[PDB]
RNA sequence: AGAACUGGCGAUGCGGGAUGAACCGAACGUAGAGUUAAGGUGCCGGAAUACACGCUCAUCAGACACCACAAAAGGUGUUAG
RNA sequence: GCAGUCAAGCGUUCAUAGCGACAUUGCUUUUUGAUUCUUCGAUGUCGGCUCUUCCUAUCAUACCGAAGCAGAAUUCGGUAAGCGUUGGAUUGUUCACCCACUAAUAGGGAACGUGAGCUGGGUUUAGACCGUCGUGAGACAGGUUAGUUUUACCCUACUGAU
């Protein structure tokens, strides 16, 4: 179901995590919204599956 | 009990500390069984683990064989002569205390048992009910 | 830096009546009535005529103006809400098990049931808010379709059913299964 | 732990630093009146919940020398450059 | 002892899933030193036993984020001290080392908690033996054996009672 799976990707996948307290961000995100890493912006993309 | 016990046992009146020693009911070669741990027990400061009738223990052959000596290995009662209540009031007990060599899963390494075996430890292990004669 | 003057325009098509008084704001439309309380952020509502209605901000700091332009949305989304309504969308998604979703009554309470998600012995259910429909529309294969007038009730509601149907335990990239919001729309 | 110059404590109360041998102010016969020092004036507590221009909102704010601790590195928090 | 910053590199590709050289900033007083302020008209000295409470730098349990997380298993991190964290062989031991059970066998503080609470195996009076050293009397933070553990009726605290 590639029109299903890319629905369900797009809540699961298609993120960004924070280099310092692992926060879950939205994918085009410039800083963490977390305080207990003061909104640092160092952040990464979510890996991907395999 | 451990892994491959069929069921629940309801409380049966602990009467086997560490330590003691109990005779030997299969025909294993063994004479008598050591017990130095209860499966399945709990913690308490200064307390004995202690087994019942039904439980599977980790004992050491003291008398028999030479092969079945100086090792650990699981055993499980069959007998017990500290007297128990049922659930439906009868207190009961048996003259001695016996039990049975067997493998982690529940398997008998004999063949055979003398003696009467309680009605709980057989329904538990169903290798111990083929192997035994007369239950209760 | 406390700036002099901000303003923000609010438009009003020909069926809808507006009544503001001590930041209480009533909109009453073809599609029904909509309330708000609003007495948090202090502005001041004044009106040009009929079809136009401004909201200040007077020695305002960059906070203070930033909420500005949100009264000027929640306003418009009520506008809106009598007018065109809202309908959100949402589709199952499932690999194995297939997910069952009905209406159900329990109590005069109008709730809704979620069977064997990921093949669970355990029944989930999602209460409806009050002035929120729930509609499965047909020749679409497992689409469940939200309506009603406040946005934010039916997009709360929908948010309930999406949460209720998270995996634990378990890879998410793998396993996708879930009821997720497809669509964002009006009713019109 | 050990030296240099000076001022102190020891040998010294008094006002201030809640509290303190050494800091600040000031050194003492018995009293009256007036004016001040350092420090203070929401209440405890004598004295402006005075005036004026800004800054700051902390789910561990901050608050006065000696003094009863905090750093490197960071924040499209907000402000000015 | 514990925790950051930087990122050359490790990681099949890929600095930062998990790690991380060369450097550098801190925290802690559960190590040991440094110091000699208090106590020599005496604050009973090792360990264990018993019992209460506290700290979190969390071993287990509750709910979560992340992975080089398919499942299973494991690993990193967050809120969290609410609730648990054992039975044994050898040793006076703290420590250590094995056996076993367990959801787990986490680390610490309270005058290195706790001797008018105990115990007295060790250390640390006087007896005695050995080795090395000393001409000798004797020495040895070397080994060995035997060696008295006192008092509460007062005040407060606490537990109950008028
Ligand atoms: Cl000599
Ligand atoms: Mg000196
Ligand atoms: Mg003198
Ligand atoms: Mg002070
Ligand atoms: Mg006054
Ligand atoms: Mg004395
Ligand atoms: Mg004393
Ligand atoms: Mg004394
Ligand atoms: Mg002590
Ligand atoms: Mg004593
Ligand atoms: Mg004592
Ligand atoms: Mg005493
Ligand atoms: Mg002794
Ligand atoms: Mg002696
Ligand atoms: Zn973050």
């Amino acid at each position: 179901e590639p029109s299903l799976k890319a629905l369900a990707s797009k809540y699961n996948c298609d993120k960004s995590v924070c280099r310092k307290c692992y926060a879950r961000l939205p994918p085009r995100a410039t800083n963490c919204r977390k305080r207990k890493c003061g909104h640092t912006n160092q952040l990464r993309p979510k890996k991907k599956l395999k | 009990s451990g892994n491959g016990a069929q069921g629940t046992k309801f409380r049966i009146s602990l009467g086997l500390p560490v330590g003691a020693i109990m005779n030997c009911a299969d025909n294993s070669g063994a004479r008598n069984l050591y017990i130095i741990a209860v499966k399945g027990s709990g913690s308490r400061l200064n307390r004995l683990p202690a087994a019942s009738l039904g439980d599977m223990v980790m004992a050491t052959v003291k008398k028999g064989k030479p092969e079945l000596r100086k090792k650990v290995m699981p055993a499980i009662v069959v007998r017990q002569a500290k007297s128990w209540r049922r659930r439906d009031g009868v207190f009961l007990y048996f003259e001695d205390n016996a039990g049975v060599i067997a493998n982690p899963k529940g398997e008998m390494k004999g063949s055979a048992i003398t003696g009467p075996v309680g009605k709980e430890c057989a329904d538990l292990w169903p290798r111990v009910a083929s192997n035994s004669g007369v239950v209760v | 830096m406390k700036y002099i003057q901000t303003e923000q325009q609010i438009e009003v098509p020909e069926g809808v009546t507006v009544s503001i008084k001590s930041r209480i704001v009533k909109v009453v439309g073809p599609r029904g009535t909509l309330t708000k309380n609003l007495k948090h952020i202090d502005v001041t509502f004044t009106k040009v005529n009929n079809q136009l209605i401004k909201v200040a901000v007077h020695n305002g700091g960059r906070k203070h103006v930033a909420a500005l332009r949100t009264v000027k949305s929640l306003v418009d989304n009520m506008i809106t809400g009598v007018t065109k309504g809202y309908k959100y969308k949402m589709r199952y998604v499932y690999a194995h098990f297939p997910i069952n979703v009905n209406i159900v009554e329990k109590d005069g309470a109008k709730f809704i049931e979620v069977r064997n998600f990921l093949g669970d012995k355990k029944i989930r259910n999602v209460p409806v808010r009050d002035g929120v429909t729930i509609e499965f529309s047909t020749n679409v294969k497992d689409e469940i379709v939200l309506s009603g007038n406040s946005v934010e009730d039916v997009s709360q509601n929908a948010a309930d059913l999406q949460q209720i149907c998270r995996v634990r335990n378990k890879d998410i990239r793998k396993f996708l299964d879930g009821i997720y919001v497809s669509h964002k729309g009006f009713i019109t």
